[PDB]
């Protein structure tokens, strides 16, 4: 059991590092701001209608 | 020559507007990256006008 | 985790350059083209003065 | 037992000192700091919108 537990905190902490790294980059970290469309100037245009 | 000038001239707009939306969310190490984008756009984008202007 | 930080720095710093260096061989490649094509012509002009078919 | 310890504790130092060694040098010791973009000025021009 104790020898079994070990190996479960090797894939987690695996799995983890690799998708923590991945969430770096701009490409995804701009895509977490909501602006980030670039429709902003004619949305605000349409919202004078 | 004449339609890459017309992409580079646009794309750097693009990275314009998506610094000021990080500022304004203060991500300044952000807001930086998108500047080194867009300077590069800028300098060869005059390599265009020079080269077009000469053909 | 002094390492990492300095890793993940490295990290960015590369990618940064290859957004650059990508954006340049486009206008390399623009200009490799028109040298070429000028090169041929400038050939062809040189080949007509040489026959001088007007002089005969 | 004691004889394969001092084998961890070579492979151990040896790498230890190849990675810090390679912590020196200027690309390196400047990339650590945080403006060393180079666009700090166009970014003090935009701040003044």
């Amino acid at each position: 059991f104790e020898r079994m537990e070990n190996k479960v905190l090797d894939m987690e902490a695996t799995s983890q590092a690799a998708g923590e790294l991945a969430g770096f980059g701009i490409e995804n970290q701009f895509a977490q701001l909501e602006a980030s469309s670039g429709v902003e100037d004619e949305l605000a245009a349409l919202k004078a209608s | 020559t004449e339609q890459r000038l017309n992409q580079d001239t646009q794309e750097a707009k693009k990275w314009e507007d998506r610094a000021k939306l990080a500022l304004t969310n203060g991500e300044e190490n952000l807001a930086r990256e998108a500047l080194a984008r867009k300077k590069s756009l800028t300098d060869t984008a005059a390599a265009y006008q020079t080269q077009l202007a000469q053909q | 985790r002094t390492m990492s930080e300095n890793l993940r720095r490295n990290l960015a710093a590369l990618e940064a350059k290859i957004s650059e260096a990508k954006t340049k061989k486009n206008m390399l490649q623009a200009r490799a083209k028109a040298a070429k094509a000028n090169a041929e012509l400038q050939q062809t002009l040189a080949a007509a003065a040489a026959a001088a078919a007007a002089a005969a």
